[PDB]
């Protein structure tokens, strides 16, 4: 009982339901339920994680309508890598293709080859056929 | 160690150094006065000599 | 205020009127009325709700129709059907409220089985929406 | 050696009897009676004890 | 069950390990009573939320 | 757009685990009883 | 497992993010992220509460697409 | 211009603005990338201080 | 006594009230052992042996 | 004590942890010296026993 007590509120502004995993704002003296975690921040302005807190603590303070900006990211993990790689491709079905974008190092191994040399590929679009080499249709 | 541990969490943190001292000697009082009490005698009968 | 009071089993509620200098709260409670966004500006929807010791919130009411009231005010309308029940919980039998009162408060999608089995990329944006002032 | 013979067919007899395909159900009571067959032959037969 | 055991202990000898084995069940059965029932009336979560 | 659910698994039988829980219960109460007369 | 709380998958489909509370709901092998805990007992059908799950383990799985009923 | 990718394959645009970068956490410095790549992506809503003030009763569905 | 001053003087007023029941049962445990307790080598009389 | 306390007067303030073990553990020698000092026994005369 001493080391920690029922009226220590207030650590932070950003706090969630420790049953129901709900997550709450604080401004003013009342508590307003957020869509997310992003808009939570946004409107605290402080860079922090949700501190959970007993069900029976948060049916004491008033309540507010929702706030914040619908479906925006629930998580931030900022991340920076040694180099920038991104691809796009595309695979031909056999009269339909399908576009598949890439973001980081590709995996070359197996028949996959760079197109060097004097390999080339021949595709159609709008009508022309163009050829593919040196890095140019 | 509970009265101890209360103090902390109430911040004041009088203990280090000139504090400690005080549970630090009063520690080793409590265990004279217990072992003072076992130390009455010297004598065996155990199972591996029965 | 009216007063509409009714004790399970009854066949019969009782209707009444009360006056007086202030709304019938407690001066220690009076701070935590909630205050509704109120975007129909139609003499139908309430400016504000409060809720009381003893407050019900599964809700039932006269071919019935049940109804799943937030916290924060607002009413969600929720299927009778063994799936939809078993789904959320709400086994146990809801108390009674009069249709005057309960379409006062604003009504969210029914929470049918049906329609929540959907994806999106991204959702739309609420027009009209209200300030919050710190 | 009779008696010791007797004690498989009766045994594959009781774990084939559940219906479906073979597995974990018919060995619960495949091994009960064989359990149960060599305890009992034991006691009433005092004989080939190992 | 108790009547097959009223029937069979009279007339059975048991070896000293198992006799103090059973007057050993009941300090067992003795000592949880009392932080159970201060348990079940709550008094233990009354305290700790003070 | 709406959201592909997985088909269900089939429930699986219970009659084998009836007669194989039976089972047991019929073969210790059988060898049981010579057991026990015996002992009269 | 007092001194630093965490926690695992489970046969349970409704999971939480042990650091950063996000919604995740599992259907077949895949997590899909849920708009709030109304949508995801609907589409689980089972009346539970979420699971605490560590962040490093929900990463390894694949994703899909936001799920469910908007502000539930 | 800055941009944030989900996993889930949205992309959102941050507001280049010290108390959007810092209440996001995004003081840090960002990785380039190629405008033909990255249009493929879903578009979402505008992260910014001013657009998350708001209240609603309760959400629309189109 | 001197650390329960030293708290005092220190501003800490944790022990105040219901507080106070730690400092209270430990220096009655300690009296207990120094006044009672057993008797020494040469008082080998005791409640087991008499 | 004067000897630590003077330290502290001037602000250095060296000891804790590190520091303090060498007047903490030199405390203990000067106890061990004054036991020796009473030692021997069993002569138990005294005057409740006169």
């Amino acid at each position: 009982s001493f080391i920690s007590p029922s009226g220590q509120l207030n650590e932070s502004p950003i706090i969630a339901d420790r049953d129901s995993g709900a997550l709450y704002v604080r401004v003013g003296d009342r508590l307003y339920p957020a869509l997310n975690l992003a808009s939570a921040r946004l409107i605290t302005g402080r860079p922090d994680n949700p501190h959970l807190v007993r069900s029976s603590q948060i049916a004491t303070m008033p309540r507010g309508p929702l706030v914040g900006i619908p479906g925006a990211p629930s998580s931030f993990s900022p991340k920076s890598p040694p180099a920038s790689s991104w691809l796009v491709c595309d695979t031909v079905a056999t009269q339909g293709v399908t576009v598949t974008v890439i973001d980081g190092t590709p995996d070359l191994t197996g028949h996959r080859q760079i197109l060097s040399g004097s390999d080339a590929v021949v595709l159609r679009y709008g009508g022309d056929a163009w050829v593919i080499r040196e890095g140019r249709r | 160690g509970g009265m101890v541990a209360m103090v902390f969490a109430s911040g004041s943190h009088v203990f280090g150094g000139i504090g400690s001292i005080f549970p630090l000697f009063m520690m080793v009082g409590i265990m004279m006065m217990m072992f003072r009490g076992m130390g009455g005698g010297q004598q065996q009968m155990s199972r591996p000599k029965l | 205020c009216w007063w509409w009071e009714r004790t399970a089993g009854e066949n019969r509620a009782r209707v009444r009127v009360v006056s007086g200098p202030t709304i019938p709260v407690a001066a220690t409670e009076m701070n935590k009325v909630v205050s509704l966004v109120k975007a129909d500006t139609s003499g139908r929807q309430a400016d504000q709700v409060y809720f009381g010791p003893d407050h019900a919130n599964f809700v039932a009411v006269t071919s019935e129709s049940l109804w799943w009231v937030t916290d924060a005010g607002a009413r969600f309308g929720v299927e009778d059907s063994k799936e939809a029940r078993d789904a959320l919980g709400l086994t146990l039998t809801p108390s009674l409220a009069p249709w005057v009162a309960l379409r006062l408060l604003p009504q969210g999608p029914t929470l049918s089985r049906a329609d929540a089995l959907v994806e999106h990329d991204t959702l739309p944006m609420d027009m009209t929406p209200a300030e919050l002032v710190v | 050696i009779m008696l010791m013979s007797a004690i498989m067919p009766v045994t594959v007899a009781a774990a084939a009897a559940p219906p479906g395909p073979v597995g974990s159900p018919q060995a619960v009571l495949g091994f009960g009676v064989l359990t149960v067959a060599a305890a009992l032959a034991l006691r009433f037969t005092g004989r080939r004890l190992g | 069950a108790g009547m097959a055991a009223a029937a069979h202990v009279p007339h059975t000898i048991y070896s000293p390990l198992f006799r103090k084995f059973v007057e050993w069940i009941e300090y067992l059965c003795l000592m949880p009573i009392f932080p159970l029932a201060l348990w079940l009336m709550n008094v233990y979560a009354a305290i700790r939320y003070r | 757009a709406p959201l592909v659910v997985p088909q269900p698994p089939a429930p699986r039988d219970m009659v084998p685990i009836w007669v194989a829980a039976g089972g047991l219960a019929g073969a210790l109460l059988i060898g049981g009883a010579v057991f026990g007369t015996a002992t009269l």
